[PDB]
């Protein structure tokens, strides 16, 4: 784990851009800045999934089960109603 | 100048008459002769009680829930109205609303019409069914149609409190003359009374409110805890709470007891609970849902047949070429597995078609967004919310009441259920405080939204017997400023005795050793802010350095920096300015974080959580603080568990620091050397210094009375507040404003000193879709003289789309030569805006128009079809949509402002700039009319 470091590395002032560092494979949230305020601010870092989608489409031609069709009308306030998993 | 008097009727319906003030009450009278209209079906109570008073000739609001029967006094006023040979106008808020109410109409009634921007039908009719909006440009017309009017119904009167179109429907009740008498259709509302001493007030004639909490088709509400064996009935049949169920299903999130939901719509059609709306906040998670429900399949193959006839036969009037798109496509398997979606994304002609299946009963289940419930009511038999928390875009929240009413009102179907079903699926404690709130909670209050317009100002001074300040003085916004004075009296002088309660601090020289204290905290701002210049910071972004982030009271206290980057702005509403300084630290997000695909979304970790580890990129002022410790990171932080890793790396130099984890000094190790800072080290020292001097630091029971000086502290600030709010008491709240917005109005050139419309100020009037005063300016300019046809229409595109898209498209010169054209006429405008001392900021009203559909627009504009244009962008097919809809819309009100300047060019340039937008998919009008 830790370790203390204090020593300043002046290139990524100078350069504009980490200098000095190893940098790990992430996945940020989103496509934002936390800060940005008014949102008077965008940046860029610079694969959507729809309905109508490749991947989705292709689930629709695989079939699936059909459950229950018509016992009577329905049925009180009980206090529990299960679902199983 | 009013009075109300209370009138007792019987079966728990209210019913309250505001009269004004110097009349007698009179009891109403019954009826004389036959009635207007019978029902095929017995009525309520408070029906009869409501038409009582149509027939006794004075006006009513009904506030009951959806789907009460709220409409029949409605349709017993036209019967009245058209019966005595007068004319009625019923008006709805939205095109789809005032549609359904058309055909509803029309089949009681036989002579109706349908008013709306985009149709006309009948408009000569004996009962004339139209949007408020067109309402309120008759009245600024001065036309015909009102003429024989006796009766105008609003109905979802309620909707007006509605921030961007609520200042209409209180306009148009302005506009509207003493001798017309109203029927009000509303939800249930706190504030009923208050909207019908308005209309008394104003129109000077008694208003009954009449209310009813009665729900003919009762509902029991259930609770799902994630991870939970089964439901709960949290509220019953009577309307009464079940805390019992409600600590055991929360016990259950506890996990101590001893969550799909595709499990739950499984279980609804199993237990012929059928019929289901699923709500979601999001549009994406709608759909998502939604494919994970065609594994199963709930329809027969009758209706499998059933539903492909009438959406091939919805269908037919689509060119070929729109038919094959993929988004028609790809919806109809759902459809014919018995599944549905919902939402705002969504095209049209689509829409409506799964709202006639729904009814047909060829769709079992719905997964729509959360302006469903804000539609042509559509029934279920049960109500499934995936979730009970939203995000405000802010800050993450529970729904309220009323979020929860509209909803939840849409569970139970008249002829067809016993009890309608409501399920809440909830992946948070609640508290029971908090969750009787959510269910047995009341309704928002219809609290007025009334707001200047240029438009309405224009309007206003166009017309002849009327001013701006009129309508001011008049409407419902000042009205409840009035009312409310009496409370912020209250209020003061019960805050006023809570101080005198806890005035008991001890030794009333605490109060200074609490300003050393406050004053330490503002020093100790003033250093953070120091440390996270980026000068300074950059230097030690380190991966793997301890800092803290807190974000304008959400604090995460301690992450990680993973990396940091250097972006420009791309706003680019505005200048591009400054650069911004991102760093992408590695915080403890919420559970119902991390489920938010958005930046914006992430928030700390909440007490009783785990938490989880994110990397977040945050601006660079938005670290608190910086420390010595650098740690040992894992080089794929993808994972979970790799991620997690560097939260026992944290607390493990946390437990070897109990003193607090370390800090670089500002000028000992950061080395800023900005003399100012050492000033606030100084300073700093020096309050250290007399806060250990004070005897209170070292006395005992310290934070006792500390946290007295607080409450006392607050007390204050509160009387203060109120004692502000109490001396605009006597004074008209948008006065001011409206002055602002006529000098602003003078000096453009619009209107005169005297306040006599003038020719620009004519041009003006009609465009009310859009920034007017813009758009005139622009046409004033020429800037449209010598635009491509393509390019008008492309330009305008900007005037009305505003969803958030997250990028332009870099534009051809053609379209965005105009594009800096109009910034810059955008710019002029704000300039003197702001001369006039009006609130606006030159970059955000810049910054305000979208030019993200720019190309897209042109591009269908010039003959493209509507799936190529599709590809462009990434905002959804509704939504560009809708877009184009508003650009019809907005050409027509363009359209019409140069007949009044006289170019017929420009008439025709834009009159054939419809023409190029205007077809097939986009225009369509499939709901049935
Ligand atoms: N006494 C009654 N008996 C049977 N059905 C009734 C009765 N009153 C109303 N209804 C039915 O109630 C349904 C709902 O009425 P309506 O649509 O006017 O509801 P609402 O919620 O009050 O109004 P809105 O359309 O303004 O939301 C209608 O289908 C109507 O036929
Ligand atoms: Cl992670």
């Amino acid at each position: 784990s830790f370790r203390t470091d204090k020593k300043p590395d002046p290139a990524n002032w100078e350069y504009k851009s980490l200098y000095r560092g190893d940098i790990a494979r992430y996945k940020r949230k989103g496509d934002s800045c936390l800060g940005i305020n008014p949102k008077k601010q965008c940046i860029s870092w610079e694969t959507e999934k729809k309905h109508s989608r490749k991947q989705v489409e292709r689930y629709f031609t695989k079939k699936s089960v059909g459950l229950m069709n018509i016992s009577k009308t329905e049925p009180e306030p009980i206090s529990f109603i299960p679902v199983k998993d | 100048r009013v009075k109300v008097q209370s009138v007792e009727t019987v079966e728990g319906c209210t019913h309250e008459v505001a009269l004004p003030a110097e009349e007698d009450y009179l009891p109403l009278k019954p009826r004389v002769g036959k009635a207007a209209k019978e029902y095929p079906f017995i009525l309520d109570a408070f029906q009869r009680e409501a038409i009582q008073c149509v027939d006794n000739n004075q006006s009513v609001l009904v506030s009951a829930h959806t789907s009460a029967g709220k409409t029949v006094c409605a349709e017993y006023a036209i019967a009245l109205a058209l019966r005595e040979k007068q004319r009625v106008i019923f008006t709805s808020p939205i095109k789809a609303l005032s549609n359904q109410k058309y055909r509803e109409m029309y089949e009681e009634f036989q002579d109706v019409g349908l008013m709306t921007g985009d149709v006309t039908i009948n408009p000569t009719a004996s009962c004339l069914v139209m949007t408020t909006e067109i309402l309120r440009s008759m009245l600024y017309r001065g036309s015909e149609v009102m003429r024989e009017v006796a009766w105008v119904i609003f109905d979802e009167i309620h909707y007006m409190r509605d921030s961007e179109r609520g200042v209409v429907w209180e306009e148009t009740i302005i506009l509207l003359p003493d001798n017309v008498h109203y029927v009000f259709l509303s939800a249930t509302i706190p504030n009923a009374r208050q909207f019908a001493e308005w209309i008394c007030h104003l129109h000077k004639q008694p208003c009954h409110v009449i209310y009813t909490d009665y729900r003919p088709t009762p509902l029991q509400h259930y609770i799902f805890p994630a991870g939970g064996d089964g439901l709960h009935l949290v509220v019953d049949e009577n309307g009464d709470f079940r805390e019992d169920n409600f600590n055991t299903a929360m016990q259950v999130l506890r996990d101590a007891g001893d969550s799909n939901v595709f499990k739950i719509v499984k279980m609804i059609m199993e237990r012929n609970f059928q019929p289901v709306i699923i709500f979601s906040f999001s549009k994406k998670d709608c759909e998502a849902y939604a494919l994970q429900m065609t594994k199963l399949d709930f329809n027969t193959d009758e209706e499998k047949k059933m539903v492909e006839e009438v959406f091939s036969n919805a269908i037919d009037c689509l060119s070929d070429e729109d038919k094959k798109l993929p988004q028609v496509e790809h919806v109809l398997p759902l459809l014919k597995r018995g599944i549905g979606i919902h939402h705002g994304g969504l095209l049209p002609i689509l829409k409506e078609t799964i709202e006639i299946l729904f009814s047909e009963g060829l769709i079992k289940a719905l997964f729509a967004t959360e302006t469903f419930a804000m539609g042509i009511n559509m029934p279920a038999r049960t109500v499934l919310f995936t979730n009970a928390r939203k995000f405000d875009g802010k800050d993450f929240r529970w729904i309220s009441s009323g979020e929860y009413i509209q909803m939840s009102g849409r569970a139970g179907r008249r002829g067809m259920d016993d009890r309608g079903i409501v399920i809440l699926m909830v992946d948070e404690k609640m508290s029971p405080t908090i969750g009787k709130q959510l269910l047995k909670g009341s309704a928002d209050p219809l609290n007025s939204a009334f707001h200047l317009t240029y438009n309405m100002v224009l309007n206003l001074l166009r017309v002849e017997e009327i001013n701006p300040e009129y309508m001011l003085e008049k409407s419902f916004y000042q009205f409840q400023h009035y009312r409310a004075i009496p409370g912020v009296v209250e209020k003061v002088k019960n805050s006023e005795e809570q101080y005198n309660k806890i005035v008991i601090p001890n030794e009333e020289s605490v109060v200074i050793y609490y300003k050393i204290r406050q004053q330490l905290a503002k020093l100790g701002k003033e250093i953070e802010e120091y440390i996270h210049k980026p000068k300074y910071c950059l230097p030690f972004l380190q991966p793997g350095r301890l800092v803290k982030v807190k974000n304008e009271g959400d604090d995460f206290g301690w992450g990680v920096v993973v990396n940091f980057s250097k972006k420009s702005n791309v706003k680019p509403n505005s200048g591009e300015l400054d650069p911004l300084y991102v760093v992408e630290v590695l915080l403890r997000c919420s559970k119902e974080s991390l489920k938010n695909s958005a930046t914006e979304a992430a928030k700390p970790a909440k007490p009783d959580e785990k938490g989880e580890m994110q990397v977040v990129p945050v601006l660079v002022h938005l670290l608190s603080a910086i420390s010595s410790v650098r740690l040992y990171i894992p080089k794929d932080l993808r994972p979970v568990d790799n991620r997690q890793s560097v939260l026992k790396s944290i607390q493990e130099v946390q437990k070897r620091f109990p003193d607090g984890i370390p800090l670089l000094d500002p000028i000992d190790d950061m080395g800023i050397q900005d003399q100012g800072l050492k000033k606030v080290i100084q300073k700093v020292e020096a309050f250290e210094h007399r806060m250990y001097s004070h005897p209170l630091h070292n006395d005992p029971n310290l934070e006792t009375v500390y946290t007295l000086c607080e409450k006392k502290a607050q007390i204050a600030i509160d009387i203060k507040s109120a004692k502000r709010e109490l001396k605009k008491a006597r004074t008209v709240l948008q006065m001011d404003e409206l002055k602002c917005r006529k000098r602003v109005l003078r000096r453009l050139g619009f209107a005169t000193s005297s306040d006599v419309i003038e020719m620009k100020g004519r041009v003006a009037c009609e465009i009310s879709s859009a920034d007017e005063l813009l758009l005139t300016e622009m046409m004033f300019n020429g800037l449209f003289n010598d635009l491509s046809a393509e390019q008008a229409t492309a330009l305008l595109s900007c005037f009305v789309f505003q969803e958030n898209s997250s990028e332009m498209p870099k534009l051809t010169e053609q379209l965005a030569g105009p594009l800096r054209q109009m910034q810059e006429c955008a710019k002029r405008i704000a300039k003197v805006s702001a001369e006039a001392k009006l609130e606006i900021d030159e970059e955000t009203y810049l910054s305000s128009f979208k030019p993200h559909l720019m190309d897209v627009v042109y591009t269908w504009a010039t003959g493209a079809t509507f799936a190529h244009i599709c590809k462009m962008t990434d905002v959804f097919e509704g939504s560009i949509i809708r877009c184009m809809r508003r650009l019809e819309e907005l050409l027509r009100q363009m359209c019409q402002a140069a007949k009044a300047i006289g170019n017929t060019e420009l008439e025709n340039k834009f009159a054939e700039g419809i023409t190029k937008i205007k077809r097939d998919i986009v225009f369509a009008a499939s709901l049935y009319l």
